[PDB]
């Protein structure tokens, strides 16, 4: 029934991101002084039923002047690795075991930004022309802070796989011993995956709206459930490497629901910041990434290098 | 002869500005700071220390039998 236990989790998954459309308004509601979707629910908790179903049944224009045949492999694949990603990713049984798989990530964290290349191209002029080729400059600039600063822990751990991870992170929640790492790897995530300080590929004031201009109701479910696919997983990964639960081989029940209980906060920080913070301006974004944050991810790595071989501690693994 | 202004007393309320409070200042942090980060490792080290005490623990059945 191995096939059961893949589709119980496409399934499953397609209603949170369906209905964090729904808390991105209650939350960043009442920072506003307001309520949220209201009316229809009661509570609101009905809004996300209806709104799935306008679009699809709403026209789907193509642009006289496009090419067909990149218009439909792009978005055939912003619904892939999305869904793909969650893979071998521990709860604490993962689906997949692979030996080194957290490299496994990265592999599917760069193959994505090889379908907004595509999109933004496939159609055609300058709004989502090169508006969709420099938001490709700054999403490949973002991974040598990131690749780095994923490296620099599993020095301080030992392996690539993922069950060790939950091992070392007992009791020491790994966020005291590198906490100036740490930051670095939640600004990166905000930064990669197009959200709100750095907000720039999605347009709303730099341009019009970037790389969704064109999709009409059709495709644009896809994108606007294929962008939500990353942020609630990179935020459900950044709890695996760093606040760790404490697996129990009897209840197993009991890590997931302490998981949820973790992972379900801390994704509430995308949503608790874009109430505050205006934008940056694709100049200082970008050359606020090599003078500032890089120089630190290059020293720190000289550190964590020899902190483990000049204390007798290095970690138990191959 | 109902006219607006009271008969003699307001406030005002003042114009002015403040709102600096700290909050830990001038290196009071970089001192704490860098405090915790060693309590880090000193966590490690020993657990580090005693996991790899385990380890030779589990080669050794290997070796154990496998004649």
């Amino acid at each position: 029934m191995f096939m059961i236990n893949i589709l119980m989790l496409i399934i499953p998954i397609l209603l949170a991101v369906a209905f964090l459309t729904l808390v991105e308004r209650k939350v960043l509601g009442y920072m506003q002084l307001r309520k949220g979707p209201n009316v229809v629910g009661p509570y609101g908790l009905l809004q996300p039923i209806a709104d799935a179903i306008k679009l699809f049944i709403k026209e789907p224009l193509r642009p006289a002047t496009s090419s067909a045949s990149m218009f439909i492999l792009a978005p055939i694949m912003a619904l892939g690795l999305a869904l793909t990603m969650w893979i071998p990713l521990p709860m604490p049984y993962p689906l997949i075991n692979m030996n080194l798989g957290v490299l496994f990530m990265l592999a599917m964290s760069s193959l994505a930004v090889y379908s907004i290349l595509w999109s933004g191209w496939a159609s055609n002029s300058k709004y989502a022309l090169i508006g969709a080729l420099r938001a490709v400059a700054q999403t490949i600039s973002y991974e040598v802070t990131l690749a780095i600063i994923l490296l620099s822990v599993l020095l301080m751990s030992g392996s690539f796989t993922l069950s060790t991870l939950i091992t070392t992170q007992e009791q020491m929640w790994l966020i005291l011993p590198a906490w100036p790492l740490a930051m670095m790897w939640f600004i990166s995530t905000l930064a990669e995956t197009n959200r709100a300080p750095f907000d720039l590929t999605e347009g709303e004031s730099e341009l019009v709206s970037g790389f969704n201009v064109e999709y009409a109701a059709g495709p644009f479910a896809l994108f606007f459930m294929a962008e939500y696919a990353n942020i609630i997983m990179m935020n459900i990964f950044t709890a695996i490497l760093f606040l760790g639960t404490s697996h129990n081989p009897h209840m197993p029940e009991l890590y997931t629901i302490n998981f949820t209980i973790k992972s379900l906060l801390l994704t509430m920080s995308f949503l608790w910041i874009r109430a505050s913070y205006p934008r940056f301006r694709y100049d200082q974004l970008m050359h606020l990434l090599w003078k500032n944050f890089l120089p630190l991810t290059l020293a720190l790595c000289m550190w964590h290098v020899s902190l483990p071989i000049l204390t007798s501690g290095i970690p138990p693994q191959t | 002869k109902q006219d607006m202004p009271p008969v003699g007393g307001y406030g005002p309320i003042d114009y002015k500005r403040n709102l600096p409070r700290r909050g830990l200042s001038g290196y009071s942090m970089f001192a704490v700071g860098i405090g915790a980060l060693l309590f880090g490792y000193w966590s490690m080290m020993k657990w580090n220390r005693e996991r790899r005490r385990l380890q030779i623990e589990d080669f050794e059945a290997r070796i154990a039998l496998m004649p």
